[PDB]
């Protein structure tokens, strides 16, 4: 999922464009006051009609707990493997974002282009600001 | 949106003293049932009592669903009316009690007061600063009216709303602060230099005057089930549409109940109860009735209405027979409205109203023949014959249904009793209950 | 070509403003059922009614499925038609109520007309023009982008917005490619390299589209046809996003889910809004449920609920049972295996068996459709055999007769060929006689 | 004014200081022996010593069974966990019924914990990261540290964070000029809002404006928390709230019930016993109330026999209204109240009795004066005779249509004619059965 | 291929002449002249390909040759024609409906034919020089490919530069590039450079250096069933569903659009339709809903020829409470054509046993063959067929090559058939567990 690349495919193949993705890709950059744009934008209109971006949070959990620690006495390989699994840099980078000045540092001051940046900004957006945390 | 079965009923047809008129608002006859339903309607409109069960019983084709449609039509806007059939409870991803809990909680609305600020003006200059990968976005907006001019600040979603429906520094927009909606009213500057990267034909509006920022109060209604589904997990708003809300835990419902009482205490929100209508209630398990017996005693419970057309039939999930197919403990805590069968004058008035609904011209003799065949056979058959006779009469290039068209429609399309007789006369040609049939005609 | 049990049936053969004649449209006999189906076809073409159900019943091999397919052929390919078997409603992913509702919504079509303005052609030049007064700390401030387009008999130079440049760089458009520029949004895309740029390079394996025809500027009026179920599954399935949940779900098995009533209500109201603007057009269709005796009583009760909806299509049912118990009950003897509450809501069309000459004409038409040549005496023997055993068994034996005739290097079908084919292949009665007169577990 | 629903005229058992019950007290009328037995049970629960004591309330319909359990819950108070239940709710489609029963068992044992928190808070003044030498090295993040300057009232601190804390901070979308709240127990960060030290009226994203937090930046505060054992079991079975990958992806997937193993419950018991041994926690056992217990089948009953003998189980209250019926899931076992004899041997049955004309009349009086209605005496006697003739609940539920029919005639008092009209318009079970028997086509 | 000697592996086609006249003993089939002639007629109807949706039922007593006849049809059908063989119990799934499983079985048996042209350039990389312009928009590559016999130099596009800088080759890997389309594959590493790196690596393999011409021309004909297209066009990466079976109730819109595009491709001339046969062995245990779906599903032009086999008498159809001939409802039997098989005589049993003995490389005497024929007349046929194989091992333990009468008698004594087992149970019923679970384990009383 993380390093999925949308490469081009040759047309001479058995794969088609069914009507579902023939409707899906049109409304990616479509504006408002359109027919087919508004016929596929039911969810956003229902979001902004009911004033859902100024609502309050009603439920918070009672107990929050980290995953159960596994310990092996006298082996650094276990600690390295557990730290690699719990804090894997690819998925942790995918769920986070690089700071802007850091991006300017590695792109301009170091010459690294855009396409070999690590993938970032894949965390889902919460409903409000109020739903972003349990506190 | 189309001409349906109950499309001719708009209300209940009652006075201020709750006395039913003999023909009003598309309903004829049935004065006691209409009066009782009006009492139940006033009982819902007062909103001071909860968890009352009303049972509507009678023979088939009598007007139970018509009465429920009249109640829902006269209930008015923004009051919830959940109408389900009895067989929708049995699901593959939800237990019966969970589906019944969701159906109960869909019929209680919460009316929330909100404070918003409306900003309308003429756009002077837009500055948008984004990072290299386009993740972090911030900027400043300079908007103005004829009197004032202010420089604002923008966030991520404001910039995303400005990038869509692209504003070009001279368009007149209106912003709602609490809703976060961008509306482009039109273009007022009418700039001279235009490049051919745009094809819109934006209207000429005037620059607004007066105050730039105004204060407004808005009111919207949200049901309890939506609040539960939203607070259940991270992406519950999509599950409000996809139906992927699998067995919400009880702690969520307890905390939502406490929060709703807290909102009622502060004057922010108020509770508007509604009606849950369970049509064909005899198709329910014994466990559903056992759940309903205790779900009716809660504080947040709507007015439950059930309808059935069964006599002393077998209760589902058991091995005995009960009146109306419902067990006696549920029937103890319910109030029964009984409907009566129809006369011939009522049947003639019903057919005349249904003919006027379908926009069909009828003669006197055609209406009399339809009344006679609706007395002999069922009412619904003679009601169904009207559109078929209209099409047959339209085939002969005249827009008036005559007796010959009704006779042709009666000849072409069969009744229940005529079909039963034709089956019983030639029972070898049909597949029996033992699966035997003579296909050869010799 | 390729023929399968049908395709000699083209329409109903009714003349205008009149009755059905004897042999027309590949139909022989069945005059009353054909006239009734013509009346039903005219009612569907009127496009006003909602939830009208008919049921056509008769013995096996009488022409119920043939009449339903003739209705679908007479309506045309613009009107939707959803064929179905009663056994298809039992799924292991969602409840049968949801499957029935999906098949209900699949039978209502929408016709949308739209105007598209586009720019396309080979790229001749691409220069981002520098600004007059650049800003400090930034490289290459752009004021406009000059793009030159060339197509067949046309060449036009465009001036674009500065913000099209990162979409140009994202699509990695170079000089010599073919682009596709929407008018209002920009939103370029690489169709492919021009086919005139294939021979200068030995190994260049990008696709090579031809140079597009006509001018670079064109206003094409497109018409797109969708159903309401397509809109429902487009709105429920979340749009192309960047969160890990959507990209996770795109690679997984597309599990069906219970679509809520709220999404259907919102889709209905936005469709009604755009219809009232005069842009869209609603096309109701036919849902055909074959072999309805396989349905359960819960599905029958939900059908009773759903037939009173506002946007239900015309439902056509077929059955061949007599007095049979309804599935899922114990003691409900009902005609055609259909419970009486559903029987009251529909009209019944009767189909009658054929005669000797009708069987002979049907066999002759099936022979002349399959490009076979049959002698007259063999035709008489086949008609007698079809009267003795079954019409379908006489129809199924034509192709082995043709094969045995072609083995002897002949074209005409001879009486000894059909004698050999009758000897080689049995029917139900002779096989049952073999079964009853043996004791070897056969 | 308020909303009334089938109850809420009942506030408690209405007992004396010595356990004797007044006849009309606490919203109860009659049922003296059952109220005294429930008071003894309430004292047994408040003793906080026993485990797995189970009673059963038996009697006919409309005799006061669920009212006694609700009165028990009101007498115990809100600090004791009370878990209402219906016997049909144990049949789930996600997990087996045994696990649902054990979850509802563990949901009825509470816990009060005095825990302490480490808090860094203040207004953000600076936010500068330091980059790494090899950003594309594959191992390790882009940044190495982030310098964060926090300013509170009479204080200013400078913090140096790892990328792990900064990832949650930037997930909270923290800018310069905001007031934040870093909790060091879990790494959770809450963005309180914009500071009020700057301008207010130049925003477009409906924020809130917060004064500077008092005290020092680094703090230690005590919070009293009330949790159950099932909360700990659920939070450990599906981990969320950490900053690792596993707990972060656990908040995004769809939640689902799982069969919690016995080992996790044993470890949670060990940790809770350790917390009690330090004088931090305190155990509060509660009540599990299973209404309509005849809906259970033989497998749940056989597991209930095992589950009552454990050393942690709460007090269980059951109710049933069957004489001698077959147990569900069997064919030949006929037992009293639909409860098998091996479970009946572990119970203590409390009998409930029917009412009389006087008790029905005063119950109707109490329900009328709760619902803000004014009834005449002759109408009261007519309703009492109606209640003895047909049902208590039918007489109770006819009060509001009578009030509506009185109000629609511009009148406040309920008279005899309103009761006669409500008799005409609305029916009961016996008259409906009488209509059903003498009818043509399955009315 | 990977196979041992199966139950009927001696059968290679139906033994028919050019006039569809069965020879008495040819191609591994003995007797059953009328059934073999009928199967030849069905085979000709399949090979014609203009007739769709035909149901053929093969009915007979057990051990008569119904699935042997289906095996003969499958062998004589030829290659690249789909023949799906399933049992009746396979459609009762947990993650699939019976209707959907039957649709997936129906669409596996009709396919399309696709031919394509390949111009492969397979060789060993010598040296790749990557050159870029000053602007950097144009990239040229000096590719030095080399086979054993010769070596040439090509110029690569920027898309080849991108496709080779991903999964990078290291000047000595074996790659093949299609000239016409541009398919890029890395076959592995050459054997000549297998000694320089001292350790293998996680994702490498050693292939031989290709010889002959560098550029080769070859056409490939592909046969794709409709079910493959349905699975592929339903998801982002669908071949995993092709190999793991997690398709999960594909919708109807994709099937309708695939039918439309297959028809328009047949019209355009790119593809042509290859129909096939679906064989449902032991059809009698299908539900009544499956029978109704089979009734409606035979009336489509995209339907194969369905062959069913049943050995039941007048039994009870599953899902109902009545009885019907062959366990099938009468409306399905109306939509059917029945081929009847008949039990064998002594000579056919003798010839079948000699054929099975020759298949298993067992040498029988005349007396042993006569005794096995007598046993197969008295008992069933499969009992003698299994007695052959165990008597071979008994004679092999005796250090003998040919099976004699004594080995057959010993194998008859050591192994029992059904009749003697039934007698031995019925005379000692007290020691076996009854229907009520009563048994007497103790030997004395
Ligand atoms: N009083 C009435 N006014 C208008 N229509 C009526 C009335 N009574 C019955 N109908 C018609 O009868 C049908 C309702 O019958 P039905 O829904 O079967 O009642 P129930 O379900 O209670 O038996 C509808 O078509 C409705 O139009
Ligand atoms: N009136 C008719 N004219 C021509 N063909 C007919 C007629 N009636 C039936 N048939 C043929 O008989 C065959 C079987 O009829 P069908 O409709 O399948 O029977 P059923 O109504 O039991 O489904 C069809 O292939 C159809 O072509
Ligand atoms: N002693 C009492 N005093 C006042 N109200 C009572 C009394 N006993 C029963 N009721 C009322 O009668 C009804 C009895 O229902 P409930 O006790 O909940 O279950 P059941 O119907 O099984 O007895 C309740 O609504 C309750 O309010
Ligand atoms: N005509 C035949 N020629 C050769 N072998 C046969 C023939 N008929 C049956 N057999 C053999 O008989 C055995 C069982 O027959 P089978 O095909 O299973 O019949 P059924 O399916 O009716 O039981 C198979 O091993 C097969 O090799």
């Amino acid at each position: 999922v993380i390093e999925r690349t949308n490469g081009p495919k040759n047309t001479d193949s058995l794969s088609f464009k069914t009507i579902t993705q023939e409707l899906l890709e049109v409304t990616r950059n479509a504006p408002s006051e359109g027919v087919m744009a508004s016929l596929l934008n039911v969810e956003k209109h229902a979001y902004e009609r009911e004033y859902l971006n100024c609502i309050q949070r009603g439920y918070h959990p009672n107990v929050s707990a980290p995953p159960v620690t596994i310990e092996v006495l006298g082996s650094s390989h276990v600690t390295n493997s557990i730290n690699n699994e719990l804090f894997d840099p690819l998925i942790s980078q995918a769920l986070s974002d690089i700071p802007a000045i850091t991006q300017y540092n590695m792109h301009v001051k170091k010459g690294i282009p855009v396409e070999d940046f690590p993938k970032t900004g894949l965390f889902p957006e919460p409903l409000n600001k109020n739903f972003s945390s349990n506190i | 949106s189309l001409i349906a079965a109950h499309s001719h009923i708009t209300g209940l047809g009652l006075d201020e003293n709750l006395q039913p008129r003999p023909t009003s608002e598309g309903m004829v006859g049935q004065l006691q049932a209409r009066r009782a339903a009006g009492v139940i309607l006033k009982m819902v409109q007062n909103g001071t009592i909860a968890g009352r069960a009303v049972l509507v019983a009678g023979p088939p084709s009598t007007g139970k669903t018509a009465l429920a449609m009249g109640v829902s039509q006269s209930l008015g806007k923004d009051v919830p009316f959940t109408a389900i059939a009895g067989s929708e409870i049995f699901s593959l991803e939800l237990s019966k009690t969970e589906a019944l809990t969701q159906a109960f909680r869909k019929s209680i609305g919460i009316k929330i007061k909100e404070e918003t600020e409306l900003i309308e003006g003429e756009v002077v200059e837009i500055q948008i600063d984004r990072s290299i990968t386009g993740g972090h976005k911030q900027g400043k907006l300079t908007i103005k009216t004829t009197d004032m001019e202010t420089i604002y600040e923008l966030g991520n979603k404001m910039i995303d709303g400005l990038t869509k429906e692209k504003v070009l520094a001279g368009d007149v927009i209106s912003i709602d602060k609490a809703s976060g909606k961008i509306t482009k009213l039109g273009r007022s500057f009418a700039r001279s230099r235009d490049y051919d990267a745009m094809g819109a034909d934006t209207r000429f509006v005037q620059c607004p005057e007066g105050e730039l920022q105004k204060r407004k109060t808005v009111v919207h209604t949200v049901s309890l089930h939506e609040i539960d589904v939203i607070n259940s997990r991270t992406q519950g708003f999509l599950a409000l549409f996809t139906g992927d809300t699998g067995e919400i835990r009880s702690e969520v419902r307890d905390q939502i109940n406490t929060k709703v009482a807290e909102w009622k205490e502060e004057g922010k929100a108020e509770i508007v109860p509604g009606v849950l209508f369970i049509d064909e209630v005899h198709m329910l398990d014994i466990e559903c009735f056992s759940f309903i017996n205790r779900a009716l005693e809660d504080e947040f419970a709507p007015i439950v209405m059930m309808a059935t057309n069964r006599g002393v039939s077998k209760t589902r999930g058991t091995n005995y027979k009960s009146p109306h197919g419902l067990p006696l403990d549920l029937l103890d805590r319910s109030i029964i409205i009984t409907t009566k069968s129809y006369n011939e004058q009522e049947i003639k008035t019903i057919l005349s109203i249904r003919a006027q609904e379908e926009e069909v011209e009828l003669s006197s003799d055609a209406l009399d023949l339809l009344t006679k065949t609706g007395v002999e056979t069922s009412l619904r058959y003679s009601s169904n014959l009207i559109s078929v006779a209209q099409q047959i009469a339209m085939k002969r290039k005249n827009n008036t249904v005559e007796v010959e068209d009704v006779k042709r429609a009666y000849l072409l399309f069969l009744d229940s009793a005529r079909s039963v007789k034709y089956v019983q006369e030639n029972e070898s040609q049909y597949i029996d209950d033992q699966g035997n049939v003579q296909i050869s005609i010799a | 070509t390729r023929t399968a049990a049908h395709t000699h049936i083209k329409g109903l053969g009714l003349d205008e403003s009149g009755v059905a004649k004897r042999v027309e449209g590949g139909f022989v006999g069945q005059i009353e059922a054909r006239e009734a189906c013509g009346v039903i076809v005219d009612l569907i073409k009127a496009k006003k009614m909602s939830g009208r159900a008919i049921l056509l019943a008769g013995g096996p091999s009488t022409g119920k499925t043939a009449l339903a397919l003739a209705i679908s052929q007479e309506l045309g390919p613009k009107v939707p038609f959803c064929p179905l078997v009663g056994s298809e409603l039992y799924s292991v992913e969602v409840k049968k109520t949801e499957t029935l509702m999906e098949n209900f919504r699949r039978a209502i079509g929408l016709r949308i007309k739209e105007t598209k303005e586009v720019y396309e052609g080979e790229v001749t030049e691409l220069t981002p023009e520098d600004a007059e007064n650049p800003l400090g700390g930034y490289g290459k401030t752009i004021s406009h982008v000059i793009v030159g387009l060339k197509s067949a008999k046309g060449t036009k130079t465009l001036r674009l917005d500065p913000t099209i440049y990162e979409s140009i760089q994202r699509e990695k458009v170079s000089i010599g490619d073919v682009i596709y520029i929407e008018a209002n949004t920009g939103a370029v895309k690489r169709v492919g390299r021009s086919d005139a740029y294939a021979t200068e390079f030995d190994l260049e394996t990008e696709e090579y589209v031809p140079l597009p025809k006509g001018e670079v500027h064109k206003k094409k009026e497109i018409v797109q046809d969708v159903t309401l179920h397509d809109l429902d599954v487009a709105n429920a399935r979340p749009q192309g996003g960047q969160d890990v949940i959507s990209m996770m779900g795109q690679l997984l098995k597309p599990k069906k889910t219970e679509i809520t009533e709220k999404l259907r209500q919102e889709v209905n109201k936005v469709v009604a809004k755009y219809i009232d603007q005069g842009v869209a057009e609603l096309i109701p269709g036919v849902l055909f449920i074959d072999e309805v005796n396989m349905l359960d009583i819960e599905i029958f009760t939900y059908l009773n609920k759903a037939l009173e909806s506002n946007i239900a299509p015309v439902v056509v049912l077929a059955s061949n049972r007599g007095m049979t118990t309804v599935r899922g009950t114990e003691d409900v003897i009902s005609p055609h295996g259909v419970p009486p509450d559903l029987i009251d809501r529909l009209l019944i069309v009767r189909t009658l068996p054929y005669d000797k000459d009708e069987i002979r004409t049907i066999i002759e038409r099936r022979a002349t459709v399959e490009r076979l040549q049959v002698e007259s005496s063999a035709l008489d023997l086949l008609a007698t055999m079809g009267t003795e055993t079954s019409l379908r068994y006489a129809l199924q034996l034509l192709a082995p007769c043709g094969i045995l005739a072609q083995t002897s290097n002949r074209k005409e079908i001879v009486v000894n060929d059909v004698n050999e084919a009758k000897l080689l292949f049995l029917d139900a009665k002779r096989s049952t006689k073999i079964l009853e007169t043996s004791a070897n577990y056969l």
